[PDB]
């Protein structure tokens, strides 16, 4: 396996798919207008997420729709206009393309065009995300640097259970329409505490989980823990001290911690599963460049997967693993 | 006997291809000819004077409004418009079946609707102008109308997208225990879209309290509907997907007030939808940008859904040629106080480009919105400022 | 008489909705009974003895190659795997009635098709293992079968997206006056999807010699098809469209080749599609990833297409109890000496990762390429170079 | 208006719509598998471009769709698949979104996905892109950016009609599936001699239209004409040597060529109508930053649309018009 998994009241140990349901049990219990439908829903899902909420809550508010992402989508829409609270499943982030202009040209654009008379505010559309070692070309995407170009949506990924929970809860109350991508790798690897009762984590704002002082990496998701042993890498074979930096909010995003991180470093490596070109460490290094172009030491390094499609039995070779990212931060302090 | 889950059927021990019947469609239900006279009694809904007048009256101040800014259009006035010619019936018969707090999404051609619901004219004639009294705030183009008072979502471009919205915000309604229907109009050329294959399966599988309001009017621009579909139009899709299904003339006011009537009753009783087809002809250009002269008339002379209604109107001694001269008058200087106001009024602040992007403005937004302020201060006189508002 | 461009129909004075016939809904066609006995002496095709055993065959070696896969993906040894279990007969039976060189484009759940076209066992298991063999390079997960010589385009997992590019491949062969069909495999979840309204109304409008085969097992993973569509079944959607439509008996051969034998001669000689829904049920699990029994067996047992064509050729005295033992052990051999070689086999050069992105390498694509090679050169004791190619 | 528009045989004056239309007709008339096809084509298309062309090669070749994007763009696949040219028409670039599925699951993935047992190299799909004064938030938008994430295709947007011909020809004549974007405002403003006869412009290749020494700027499409009049401006009222650059080709990009410039200006600027946040400037500007920090002397500045949807009346204070690119120059002069 390429990565390491390692106040509020109450804590259970929960894995990342327990935690989803925690924060959708907690919505459901608070909120009567709030309904959860999608594909495969009804029984559980098919990664577990929805398990018991049918029976707690009824059919009419947690079900099985028609097999069809831009319906999916649509429908979330039309709820949320009425003010109720809609969270919309897509099974595979890679699936959510055929709700594409769903999302984009209506949901992204209800609130601007109609001046405020209407919103979708109350939409929030979940889906399992990124690589799972064999889940080859349709089972592994990454999209969010599609939506990233989106003015009118949010985009939200956690790193962990209790991140998971805390952000979800967010983005379900958040007064405009959420993606919540679910890294589907750790929805059963390991667990953690996770507060029985309901919090929220804020969006748009990154979460320095390490302090450091030679480089800044940001990442998110699964690869945190990534760029999380790559810190450790770096401070053991390199006498290297990493700030890492989760950035959890696509868009907006908290450029500001980001800009204060590399400030102090004067060096920044940003890294993502998704493809190079056009992802969105594109955007973060060249908004770095304008802010800190003067505290700047070394050339921003994306480390990211390769321009292609995403691989099945090349998986092990295409991720932009922990000494991919070694290498090119060792490149980076030796500039 | 067959045990197949997935359908309710017997077995047949000879092979036989189901033929569509295209030439024998569904039947297109008729209430008045084009005299105005009703054909067959137990039909009538007997709508009382005042009501009648409403509709006949809306349908010309629409058909006036249309005018006016068709030609403000031509001398770019406007950057856009879109008439509702030939379809006026279509618009003000279904609104008036409705309840008042029934919600209706549209396509772009039903602007009747509104009109029927009391929309002021000031307030379409703000939309087209993107003057500051428009709440759309000048945003989107022309005939993009919207009123959350009148239970109108606002109009977009994107064919079809409304349709499986329309039928989230019928499943709303549902759970809410509304006594309340959605209507969702959309022409025959949006239907061709996947999101109406969507929301129609959507409605039917989920139970929900929608109208479907099919206006076919033969074109999608230039495409007739022969290069559309070639199945028997939009209503023979309905049952395919378990939908009760009615074709109706989109000419005549009553046959769509009927068939409006009665999908609301059962739909919202039943928890369950109603496709209506309104059978019409686009009169009109699709729009200022469109010379439909370039690809194609009798319906403007002979069957027309204002000419169909007056005449309806006379037989019952409720109008006659003196209160028609008053009312073309009347609704004449309506429309041009509106028009007049509407143009002399400033556009708004070109600082509301960047509100309601998202519900709060987030800082990197502001931070725009603020070099906007910047540039306009140093380089103001290259920009269009004196036109808009503070 | 109506004039409307959009609907050939004649006027109707009274309002009636048209009901959907759910509860009779079109009939299933049936050649042979589940004691495999003709039914209707005159729809017997009498295949030859060499055709109906290369049918049964082709089926039981499916049946061999799943078995031995699905537990391949137990054990961990290929990454996923989706078994054919109860549908082998809709597989078989519309294949056998296809020319060799018609376009077939399918789902995922149609791996008979190229079994009746021959496709070795090794190639089904290259691709299932990823391996140096696999024309596909190991690029796609399991089952995601494509072959060029027999005229199979290559799988891929979002549902319902070969539909339309089914119908413009049978829109080049139209054109190219192939006498060639194109036949399109889906489930009829994926007939919810936007790009199945998409496929049939421009099969229709524009003239295409294509079958749509929809094979209905009753679920998508966990969703009856109460919760899929509310009409009946996807062969009523057909006729809205103007689509020819049959549904048929997805469990006997001779009904699904019947059916699929004069869709093909229509088709081509018209330019029409037709479409036919196969009732069937899926017996196993949705996959490898599925456990079936947390949302659900009578049809394995008493109606099973592979127990059916056995009983109709012990009928003819085209097997015994003898031949079925000698093939049972001889269809074991093949499969376990293909699985043993596909297992041996190294896995392609992780070069393979970067072309046929486009057809050329762009160069910054090749400078990533590089970057991989030195990368390799240096931290390659990290990764699992033993079990790739050079 | 917010722009000025200013061997190989015989030419003709040809406006930009013309030259489209020249370059079908070449097509068509040497390649006897192409077809063109979509919404409106058979009368000569919304804005005029297959004028003619039915009539020409017949109604088999040059027809209507059903009104429905994601067929058309499913069925150009189709076509593509057989061998035959598929030139699929969009009708405008802010409707190609309910296609997106079929763009980038699908036209992108393949060749790819299938070993090259498969391909569909002989689509092109024509899209009317960029502003036009008055088209609000549907018929403006530039989603280039969009596509630049997709390995697999090629996205390619001509500033004029000599261009235009080349650059389309070229498009449909690669192997590879291929976006071709229209920019509308230029369909119909100021002609130039275009050759009567086929030629082509290569892909991946920006083109340097005007030498510099001080500054590179960066554009495509119309915003090509609004830095040249920008170059025209900082020479007059600053002194400054503006080497201007038409990128063309949006992916795959003519990195080379632009590195090249800014290691000689040590100065860069790009700008587009397209939304800052995720538009494609990000992507150069990490780019060059990365290849080119040793030789930068400023940071790289993006003039892009605001990140707000498209707006009606606003539109001349959305732009980015040649007084903000200008402004932005002097700032990055004076840094
Ligand atoms: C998804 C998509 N594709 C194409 C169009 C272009 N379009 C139009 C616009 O851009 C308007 C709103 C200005 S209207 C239109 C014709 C639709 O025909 P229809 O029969 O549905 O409606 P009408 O006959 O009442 O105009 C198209 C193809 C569009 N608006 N949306
Ligand atoms: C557009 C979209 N949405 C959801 C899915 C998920 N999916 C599946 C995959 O991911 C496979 C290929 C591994 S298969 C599947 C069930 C389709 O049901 P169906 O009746 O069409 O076919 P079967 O009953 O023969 O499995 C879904 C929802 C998918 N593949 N594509
Ligand atoms: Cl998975
Ligand atoms: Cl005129
Ligand atoms: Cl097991
Ligand atoms: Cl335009
Ligand atoms: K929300
Ligand atoms: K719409
Ligand atoms: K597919
Ligand atoms: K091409
Ligand atoms: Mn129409
Ligand atoms: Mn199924």
């Amino acid at each position: 396996a390429h990565f390491t998994f390692q106040e509020y009241g109450q804590t259970q140990k929960m894995n990342l798919f327990q935690s989803v349901t925690s924060a959708l049990d907690n919505s459901l219990a608070k909120d009567p207008t709030a309904v959860i439908f999608g594909e495969d829903v009804a029984f559980g899902g098919v990664f577990r997420c929805t398990v018991g909420l049918r029976d707690k809550y009824g059919k009419d508010r947690v079900f099985n729709t028609p097999l069809c992402e831009q319906g999916i989508v649509g429908f979330g829409i039309g709820i949320a206009v009425t003010g109720a609270t809609a969270i919309a499943e897509i099974q595979f982030a890679d699936y959510i393309f055929p709700a594409f202009d769903q999302i984009v040209n209506e949901a992204a654009k209800y609130r601007y065009r109609s001046g405020d008379l209407f919103n979708c505010g109350s939409l929030t559309i979940r889906s399992p995300w990124g690589c799972v070692g064999h889940g080859a070309l349709y089972h592994s995407q990454s999209p969010e640097a599609f939506f990233a170009h989106c003015p009118g949506i949010k985009v939200v990924i956690p790193r962990s259970p209790f991140q998971a929970k805390g952000l979800l809860l967010s983005c379900i109350e958040d007064k405009n329409p959420c993606i919540f991508f679910e890294p589907k790798i750790l929805y059963r690897a390991a667990a953690e505490e996770v507060p029985i009762e309901p919090y929220n984590i804020p969006l748009s704002q990154a979460e320095v989980i390490q302090e450091g002082s030679d480089v800044t990496l940001v990442a998110w998701g699964t690869q945190v823990h990534v760029i999380r042993e790559v810190a450790s890498m770096a401070k053991e074979k390199l006498g290297v001290s990493c700030e890492v930096i989760d950035l959890r909010t696509i868009i907006p995003w908290d450029v500001d911690t980001i800009c204060k991180s590399v400030i102090k470093t004067g060096r920044l490596l940003i890294s993502h599963e998704a493809p190079l070109t056009g992802g969105f460490a594109s955007e973060i290094s060249s908004t770095v460049q304008e802010e800190c172009f003067l505290n700047l030491e070394a050339p921003i390094s994306r480390v990211c997967g390769y321009d292609t499609p995403f691989p099945h039995i090349f998986e092990p070779f295409y991720i932009p693993d922990k000494w991919k990212c070694y290498d090119a931060l060792r490149k980076m302090i030796n500039y | 006997k067959p045990q197949f889950p997935g359908a309710s059927a017997e077995f047949i021990d000879k092979l036989e291809f189901i033929q569509p019947n295209v030439i024998s469609g569904i039947p297109i239900y008729r209430v008045m000819d084009r005299q105005g006279q009703i054909i067959n009694p137990s039909e009538d809904p007997h709508l009382p004077k005042e009501k009648v007048l409403k509709l006949y009256k809306s349908m010309t101040l629409l058909n006036t409004m249309d005018r006016i800014l068709y030609e403000s259009q031509r001398q770019g006035r406007i950057s856009f418009y879109m008439t509702n010619y030939g379809e006026e019936g279509t618009h003000v018969g279904s609104a008036a079946a409705l309840d008042n707090t029934d919600l209706v999404f549209g396509q772009y051609r039903e602007a009747g609707v509104l009109m029927y619901r009391d929309y002021p004219l000031e307030l379409f004639m703000a939309q087209c102008y993107g003057n500051i009294s428009d709440l759309g705030k000048g945003r989107q183009m022309p005939v993009h109308y919207g009123c959350k008072e009148r239970h109108f979502v606002t109009i977009s471009s994107p064919l079809a997208t409304q349709i499986p919205q329309a039928v989230g915000a019928a499943y709303a309604a549902k759970r809410a225990n509304a006594n309340r229907v959605v209507i969702c109009y959309f022409g025959e050329g949006a239907a061709s879209e996947g999101d109406a294959h969507a929301g129609f399966n959507f409605a039917a599988t989920l139970e929900c309290p929608i109208i479907f309001f099919c206006r076919n009017n033969g074109y999608a621009i230039s495409t007739p509907t022969s290069e559309q579909y070639r199945g028997d139009g939009i209503a023979a899709r309905g049952p395919g997907y378990g939908i009760m299904s009615i074709r109706v003339d989109g000419n005549d006011v009553f046959a769509v007030y009927n068939a409006t009537k009665e999908a609301r009753r059962r739909a919202v009783a039943e928890n369950q939808p109603f496709l209506i087809e309104a059978m019409t002809y686009r009169i009109g250009h699709h729009s200022t940008s469109d010379d439909s002269s370039a690809y194609r008339n009798y319906w403007d002379k002979q069957d027309h859904p204002i000419s169909r209604l007056r005449h309806y109107l006379l037989s019952q001694g409720w109008w006659d040629e003196e209160q028609e001269k008053a009312w073309r008058k009347q609704s004449r200087r309506k429309v041009m106080e509106a028009f007049e106001q509407a143009e002399r009024k400033p556009k708004p602040n070109p600082n509301l480009l960047f509100s309601d992007v998202y519900q709060e403005m987030p800082a990197q937004l502001r931070k725009q919105q603020e070099s906007l302020a910047r540039h306009l201060q140093t380089y103001g006189e290259h920009y269009p400022l004196d036109h808009f508002d503070k």
